[PDB]
RNA sequence: AAGAACCUUACCAGGUCUUGACAUCCUUUGACCACUCUAGAGAUAGAGCUUUCCCUUCGGGGACAAAGUGACAGGUGGUGCAUGGUUGUCGUCAGCUCGUGUCGUGAGAUGUUGGGUUAAGUCCCGCAACGAGCGCAACCCUUAUUGUUAGUUGCCAUCAUUUAGUUGGGCACUCUAGCGAGACUGCCGGUGACAAACCGGAGGAAGGUGGGGAUGACGUCAAAUCAUCAUGCCCCUUAUGACCUGGGCUACACACGUGCUACAAUGGGAAGUACAACGAGUCGCUAGACCGCGAGGUCAUGCAAAUCUCUUAAAGCUUCUCUCAGUUCGGAUUGCAGGCUGCAACUCGCCUGCAUGAAGCCGGAAUCGCUAGUAAUCGCGGAUCAGCACGCCGCGGUGAA
């Protein structure tokens, strides 16, 4: 609902541009929870600290459509 | 709980708010100044018996006036602790600030300097039955039309509290035209906190 | 915590949302009216003291 | 030509009225009882002080009212053309007073209650 | 005429007799005035519960009556306009002149 | 209530007719305070009363209001432990409100999608005399004094 | 809890502190800063101008840092059965007491009991009681009519008009708000112990406490609140205190209380077409004009308010379509595309459009509210809010057994 440009948090993007051109690292602990994707993602493994603890997942080029915070969820019903 | 404020009952009826003002867009400013104006007293009383704070607004001159049933005590010595009062009050205010002395007469008919005795004298283990009997007697002998008295709290330095006092003169309360005076007061000795309770009618 | 968080409000915030209003001689974040800076019962005891100037009880 | 005024108060509405000789006309808001006003057949309520005095007229009609609903503030022009009826003869007061149907309705709506739902409407209560 | 006046306060015979002294100070120092206009009474509420913890079935509701007043001076002297922008008591109105 | 008796709500009649009955009758079928849909349709029947087999609308309503009005009515009361009835009498008020109370019952649910030849025809069978609410009235005629037998020593 | 992205929010997963995040005092004091960058999930470590005496009497005093140092600071950690304070309920029920006289060997009683009436210990008759006080009632506010005073930002009766009360004029009306009058069983008849009292009649705007509020005695329930605050005692006080990031606290196999919209034809859809009152406002309400089906966007206008704006009120009324169906009823759930606010609205916000179109045709045993402008129905406003309402508070329209 930004039509005025989607927003990426700024040293995830600080990351990001450490490793496009150069190789790319699985380690990423932080919350990325104000993170979308868009196709210029695809590669990176995130290891989503939710703030319990961090889960590694990599990106798939139809995972594209959302942000960085469904894949490590809070409630776990179980 | 079920009863109310008389002072509640009767402002803007027959007597007047203190903080006589109008502020439009410069409300809370004044309203936590004047509080913070009412809190610095407590240097006063201590030992000066004051009463009320009268605070009234001129163009820019803070105007306040206290009363007391001591007029020399509170001027000092030749007019040097008002000075005193004027220079650590003026630091906290920031303004053209001027007070103004009210000797307040016949103490022996209000309700907090009557209260606040007593409230003293059941610190220094004193039988509080005589000590409502005395206040009262004193205080009807002043010219007067009732009193009421109570207290509550652990009494006696002892188990299970109460809430008790005695009470003589016809005192009206639930009609309107009364002119009465309320005042609440802590007081411990050891054991917690105890209260009192105070009521007078002097006519309409 | 109330000492800490007293102090709380009187520094500036990280960003914009989070000025929170409380009270002013109590600290209570809930029911304070914004226009006096006082809480729901404070200014009750305040009011029956007749000090805020303006303030009466309602009737009609 | 002298006028006839006449004021008109009922259920939070106020009504002027100035009243005329002629062949029995009405005119609200510079509209007719048709024009300004709805549907509504209230033939016997607002000419009904031309029941017993001057039956059934013809005065002419000019009234300017605003405030309430449609149908408070048209009780409000009885209060007009009877009182401006009085304000011609005072012979036929006993006539309407008999009937009555001069005296204002003094009554409008409640006063809440805080802790109730509505006026008089108390909350739905289980026993326990 | 190039001056009219407003007092906005609580205590309504304070108000009016605020009023009377400078309608006063205006007949004598000058000539053609209005009368004392009132204006309708502007009126706040609040709302506060009779209790600390519960209770929620009980409250207190408190009030804020403004009045208002207005005074038009019609074609005054320079002279009364000094009487009148500097007599200034009493406190609990407002004091301020306008055009 | 407790105290003893209470006064009664007079009511005025109407614009046009000028009839108390059929400003009750007005007053039942509105509804949610909603009066000028009940005006509308219960004049529309009256005037659907006059084009097919009418001539004085209100004398037919009578006619109808006698014959659904009844004259006894059974009351289920209780005296020392058990739950009885008994045929009981009736004042003109509640005669006359039984009466549109069972009419509006049976005005309700005809068949017709009109709002008021339900209504009009209603009151032309039951000057007629047919209809269910004509037959609720000898029903209860009915359902009276057969309870007269264990209700005659109470 | 009158507002629950983060904060609030004490519960946790990490990463961090020890005279401390916040107070007072001694010594050096001391005019203390800010900004930029390097790096963190940040909070913070470091480098760059670095905070700079407001009276100088030849002695210092103020803004606070920062440091030594301990006095110490701090705790939403426990005890409503240790408490002050404040509050529910009996319940606006109508009782509760004192002086003098008298009776009783004394505790004590009488009054305050009997007959009638009221909302009532309200009032009458009677009786060894005669009176008084707290209560009830009244004195306060709003609303029902009218007079005076003051006529603009209000109104337009007597004149000209347009986009108009506009412009001139007027204060006639209406309205605004200070003071007043008016209603007290005051009078007629009947009933009653003539008394209290009940009903009918008059005038009157209002007749029988006009309507409505505010006001809650003695006391009961060791009722509720150490989590607003204060507060004895107990315990923590290199940690139960302190700092920050990320998550909950509506996760749900289910049962319960409160509320909203339906199950249609007294209605549904399409078009045209009238009338409120309370309030709210400068970093806010937006006039007018333009763009988009739309939510909204742009240019830009009046206003610290009887002037400007929210704000043409909804249900109304007059036509046209639908013709009793799981249906033009219903709109739950879901996809897509959008707006709005903050730093982003995937956990967890509000709204718009398009696409689907469920359960659901008045509901068992039981159960709730209500005595007249009320019940039922329909809109509107704001406290506090950045945004966030079927909740709460309040106003008004229609209006019944
Ligand atoms: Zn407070």
């Amino acid at each position: 609902s930004l039509k005025k440009g989607p927003f990426v948090d700024d040293h995830l993007m600080k990351k990001v541009e450490a490793q496009q051109g150069a190789e790319k690292k699985k380690v990423i602990k932080t919350w990325s929870r104000r993170s979308t994707i868009f196709p210029s993602f695809v590669g990176f493994t995130i290891a989503v600290y939710d703030g319990r603890k961090h889960v590694p997942v990599y990106i798939q080029e139809d995972m594209v459509g959302h942000k960085l915070g469904e894949f490590a969820p809070t409630r776990t019903y179980r | 709980g079920q009863k109310v404020h008389p002072i509640g009952m009767r402002v803007g009826i027959i007597r007047d708010w203190d903080a006589k003002w109008y502020a439009e867009k410069e409300y809370a400013e004044f309203l936590h100044e004047d509080l913070r104006i009412r809190k610095f007293i407590a240097t006063k009383l201590a030992d000066a018996a004051v009463s009320t704070i009268e605070i009234e607004r001129a163009a820019n001159r803070v105007n306040i006036s206290i009363h007391t049933a001591k007029p020399g005590m509170v001027i000092g010595k030749g007019g040097s602790e008002v000075e005193n009062l004027r220079k650590e009050l003026n630091k906290l205010t920031g303004k053209r600030v001027h007070i103004n002395i009210v000797e307040i007469k016949k103490p022996d008919l209000d309700a907090k300097l009557v209260g606040e005795g007593i409230a003293r004298q059941l610190e220094n283990r004193v039988a509080f039955r005589r000590a409502q009997k005395q206040a009262i007697q004193r205080a009807m002998r002043a010219g007067a039309k009732g009193i009421k008295t109570q207290v509550s709290g652990r009494l006696n330095g002892a188990d299970i509290a109460r809430s008790e006092g005695y009470s003589e003169g016809t005192v009206p309360l639930h009609t309107l035209r009364a002119d009465i005076d309320y005042a609440w007061e802590e007081a411990d000795t050891t054991y917690g906190k105890l209260g009192v309770k105070v009521w007078i009618y002097r006519g309409e | 915590a109330k000492k800490s968080m007293i102090a709380k409000n009187k520094r500036p915030a990280k960003h914009s949302t989070q000025a929170y209003t409380r009270c002013e001689r109590c600290g209570r974040p809930h029911s304070v009216y914004r226009k006096f800076h006082l809480c729901r019962i404070c200014f009750r005891e305040l009011a029956y003291k007749g000090q805020i100037p303006g303030v009466k009880k309602a009737s009609w | 030509q002298v006028q006839y005024s006449g004021t008109g108060r009922r259920k939070n509405a106020v009504a002027r009225v100035r009243l005329v000789p002629g062949t029995g006309k009405i005119t609200v808001n510079k509209k007719d009882v048709e024009e300004y006003i709805p549907h509504a057949d209230l033939r016997e309520v607002i000419n009904q002080p031309f029941g017993v005095t001057e039956t059934k007229g013809a005065y002419d009609v000019i009234v300017n009212v605003n405030g309430g609903g449609y149908a408070g503030q048209s009780g409000a022009i009885r209060h007009g053309i009877a009182r401006a009826l009085l304000q011609v003869d005072p012979d036929f007061r006993s006539a309407l007073k008999r009937a009555g149907l001069l005296t204002r309705d003094a009554r409008m709506v409640e006063r809440k209650k805080p802790g109730l739902k509505k006026a008089r409407k108390a909350s739905q209560f289980s026993k326990r | 005429q190039k001056i009219r006046i407003r007092l906005k306060a609580y205590e309504h015979r304070i108000l009016d007799q605020s009023a009377d002294k400078i309608v006063e100070t205006a007949k004598r120092t000058g000539a053609d005035v209005s009368g004392p206009i009132p204006l309708p009474t502007e009126r706040s509420l609040y709302t506060v519960i009779r209790a600390t913890h519960k209770y929620k079935d009980s409250r207190e509701q408190f009030e804020m009556r403004t009045h208002k007043r207005l005074i038009d001076i019609v074609n005054p002297t320079p002279k009364t306009v000094d009487a009148l922008m500097k007599l200034d008591l009493p406190s609990g109105v407002n004091i301020e002149i306008k055009l | 209530p407790r105290k003893g008796p209470v006064a009664k709500r007079d009511v005025l009649p109407d614009p046009i007719y000028n009839s108390k009955l059929v400003t009750r009758l007005i007053n039942r079928v509105m509804v949610d305070g909603k009066r000028g849909i009940a005006a509308n349709i219960i004049y529309n029947s009256f005037d659907i009363i006059k084009e097919s087999t009418g001539n004085d609308p209100l004398e037919v309503f009578e006619q109808a209001m006698k014959n659904v009005m009844p004259v006894l009515e059974v009351k289920a009361r209780r005296v020392g432990g058990s739950n009885y009835q008994v045929p009981v009498e009736v004042r003109p008020e509640r005669r006359t409100t039984l009466g549109l109370r069972w009419v509006v019952n049976y005005a309700r649910l005809r068949g017709e999608h009109t709002m008021e030849e339900r209504l009009a025809k209603e009151i032309m069978d039951a000057a007629n005399n047919t209809g269910a609410s004509v037959k609720k009235r000898e029903d209860t005629h009915k359902m009276a004094d057969a309870n007269r037998a264990f209700a005659h020593y109470r």
